[PDB]
């Protein structure tokens, strides 16, 4: 009776993938190139040639791969969300980077809803936002050389503002991000040089 | 169709043996005289025909040479030679299915065809290589040796190719694919030897003395003799149960074996008789006619041969039966094949303490057809004039009968 | 050139160039009358006309 | 005869076996069957090249959904430097200092884009100077005065 | 028995020819100075000299060739479409890089 198993589909043990790859490496790291635990095999075996139209598409509907390699064991090979031909939105350690700094600022910053609309909040709104961007570059997951590579902060009266805004209640804070991408595709050239 | 990596010779012929016996080799005696002197010729030509498999001479190389371990792609077994002239042929399509499943492995990175060679055509020849190139150009991993298709300029069925400039045109690819090959001329000449069976070889022996008949004459004679041959026929006709009744069959069962052997004698002395007859046809239809009557009963009429071989597993199969079960050793002996196999010599003896009512008797028509033969051989003594001892003979009964002679055939 | 299944993959350039071959400069050819022309000297047919 | 196989106009080349006075059979001949191609008509350039792009390609995959930023970046050039070195000091390729034997360049403004990178792209450039064999050894005899 | 081959017409062998090459080289290359496998001879011999109005003619109707060369084997010799006059639309690669 023991030697009957049984067959699941794979979305609660990529959850508990998910959980693991944020507490070790963070949410910008793919949730790619990784083991499952409790499995022996995939249910229909995936060939190289059957997961180009599975990972590129014209759609741009991706799905992704659950494959076995000798030596390695079975694995997930594929990040991407079903928005795969977007330059933004392709990726899925992107959107949920996305998804965790914008809702932490918007928390941070209902204690000043009624405060008042002039330069000494406008001062303080930007150095919050500014500090807290600082600690994600130097984590690993903003690219730069420098700070100023990796974001910008706007807001202001003649920055993003008019008068007529201000007399309206409007405040408009401006944020630019630049997210790591990770590297799906690695090509290796070789070639003669003269002795 | 499986790949298998080995590591040395004593490996291979675990799993896959060795080569095929030769059919295409001949042995000529002939005894002369030269003024009063006495002169013997031995002529072993170089076979014509020989067999298209070269695997397991080419494994023998390749450790001899510096190589280690290697993989093995076996594409099927031997198949049999039809005649003395026709050994068999190797096909396109196995060589071509062995390549598709390499394909798949990882580790190596040299291919080798060792068989193709004997290819039936040389457009076969060409495009299998092409087709090892293209693997080399996909996987980008691996390296083909190539040779050409003969040494020597060879016939194509309309013209006379020479090797060289053949192979320059059947390789038709750009560079892209022919810097994954290299090519080598011409064969090589090694210190190895043909394997071949001594029980497969018939001597064939001209003398000026002719005495075939007459030493075939000899042998029957004595084999047809009341100590000899009609003592064989007149013997015929819980836990201590089983290990005395064991003890009846295996007197029995040695009985009928030197009756077997007694068989197998007889065979190899009218066997050199008819091929020293082959004057006077007539004769020797007389002699090969009473050969075959009188090989009815022990294989084509009755199983003689064939109950001694199930007697011997049946009796194996009583001695470990005791173990647990005693209907197992009465489902056998009584409903099953045990006591059916004894009903074929003697159906109904048991009816007295003598062996009466003699319903089926297998025996007891050899001393009739024996004496049949000896008078049909007895024709054929002033009709063969050039044909000596040793005649239609194989080659490994002659070591008892001329120890000199088998030895010196050996390094020819 | 074209990828769409994750990996690495390798790519050969071409850079050096060929070389030329140098061809034999003085092989004649002679055109006349002989006295059989045979491929093989014992079977008598001038099968070499 | 073994001019016509080793040299030709096809460029398709002949090994060839051979026996001299004194010295036995021999093996005559190393070249592949792109004889005229100044970078593949060795035999033994082919195949190092054959050894050293697996063994860099296999080491390669585990860094395959890594980070495509300047961290990985010196990590995966100083594997494949330190690798090329040995291959240096063992004589397989020619050189003075290691410089002049190879080089290794991947980076953003020196193999690949802003727009590669959103794609998801990694170039990595490689240039070796692998040793040739001593095909035909030439000895020029000349008189020089007292 | 067996000593009796199949004469095929050579466009399957040309439909596998352009997914060779369309791999290792790109759609943008002509597939023209290749070879072909499992074939031992064209069925007609062609000349240098009666290529000349296979290849251009007054009609623009271009016919490519199977030839031989030696010390070469069986080759693909030419690469135009039916449209050998355009100067948009005459050569194959061309015509499937646009598509």
């Amino acid at each position: 009776i023991n030697s009957h198993k049984v067959t699941l589909p794979p979305s609660s043990s990529m959850a508990g993938a998910y959980a693991r790859v944020d507490n070790d490496r963070g949410v910008w790291k793919s949730p790619a190139n990784i083991g499952l635990n409790y499995v022996s095999k995939p249910s229909v075996t995936v060939s190289h040639e059957e997961q180009e139209s599975m990972n590129v598409h014209g759609t741009g509907k991706s799905v992704n791969a659950i494959r076995s390699f000798v030596g390695k064991g079975t694995l997930v090979w594929g990040a991407r969300t079903l928005a795969g031909n977007d330059n933004e939105w392709r990726y899925i350690s992107v959107r949920r980077f996305f998804n965790m700094a914008e809702e932490s600022i918007k928390k941070a910053t209902e204690q000043f809803v009624f405060e008042p609309n002039d330069g000494n909040t406008w001062v303080r709104v930007r150095a919050m936002i500014e500090n807290f961007l600082i600690l994600q570059w130097r984590a690993g997951a903003l690219a730069g050389a420098k700070p100023e590579h990796a974001f910008y902060v706007k807001v202001g009266l003649g920055q993003t503002m008019t008068a007529q805004d201000i007399l309206e209640g409007n405040m408009n804070v401006e944020i630019g991000l630049a997210v790591v991408r990770p590297a799906e595709f690695i090509i290796l050239k070789f070639s003669h040089k003269m002795q | 169709l499986k790949p298998k990596r080995i590591s040395s010779l004593l490996d291979f012929t675990t799993y896959y043996g060795g080569a095929q016996n030769e059919q295409g080799i001949t042995v000529k005696l002939t005894d002369t005289l030269i003024e009063g002197a006495e002169n013997r010729t031995i002529n072993v030509p170089e076979p014509t025909f020989k067999s298209p498999y070269l695997m397991f001479y080419s494994l023998q190389m390749y450790f001899a040479n510096g190589g280690g371990p290697c993989y093995i792609v076996s594409t099927g077994v031997y198949d049999d030679w039809s005649d003395s002239e026709t050994p068999p042929t190797i096909n396109f399509s196995d060589l071509e299915s062995g390549l598709a499943v390499i394909r798949k492995e990882d580790e190596p990175t040299l291919l080798l065809f060792p068989d193709a060679t004997n290819l039936p055509t040389d457009d076969e020849f060409y495009s299998l290589y092409n087709s090892a190139l293209m693997q080399c150009n996909d996987l980008q991993d691996r390296f083909t040796i190539l040779d050409t298709y003969s040494d020597q300029t060879y016939n194509d069925g309309v013209e006379d190719l020479d090797p060289i400039p053949a192979l320059r045109n059947g390789i038709n690819l750009t560079k892209d694919y022919l810097k994954y090959g290299a090519a080598y001329y011409p064969f090589v000449q090694t210190i190895l030897n043909y394997q071949y069976s001594a029980d497969e070889i018939v001597i064939q022996h001209l003398s000026y003395n002719p005495n075939a008949i007459a030493t075939a004459l000899d042998n029957l004679n004595a084999v047809n003799g009341p100590t000899f041959i009609d003592a064989i026929l007149d013997d015929l006709r819980n836990s201590v149960k089983v290990a005395n009744f064991a003890s009846l069959v295996e007197s029995v069962l040695s009985t009928l074996n030197e009756l077997i052997d007694a068989k197998e004698e007889i065979n190899k002395d009218v066997n050199s008789a008819i091929a020293s007859s082959e004057e006077d046809n007539a004769i020797k239809t007389a002699i090969s006619d009473a050969l075959d009557v009188f090989n009815e009963d022990f294989e084509g009429a009755d199983k003689i041969e064939s109950v001694a071989k199930n007697l011997s597993d049946l009796l194996i199969k009583i001695k470990q039966a005791d173990t647990n079960t005693k209907v197992e050793n009465v489902l056998s002996i009584n409903a099953l094949n045990f006591s059916a196999e004894f009903e074929k010599l003697l159906t109904y003896d048991v009816n007295t303490g003598l062996t009466a009512s003699v319903t089926l008797d297998l025996f007891a028509n050899i001393g009739t057809r024996l004496d049949d033969i000896i008078a049909a051989v007895s024709a054929a003594e002033p009709i063969d004039v050039n044909n000596g001892k040793l005649n239609g003979r194989l080659l490994s009964d002659i070591e008892p009968l001329d120890n000199a002679t088998y030895n010196t055939i050996l390094l020819e | 050139a074209t990828y769409k299944t994750p990996g690495v993959y390798i790519e050969e350039i071409t850079k050096f160039p060929p070389s030329v071959a140098q061809v034999e400069t003085a092989i004649p050819a002679f055109i006349g009358y002989t006295q059989f022309a045979r491929t093989k000297p014992s079977v008598d047919s001038d099968d070499l006309i």
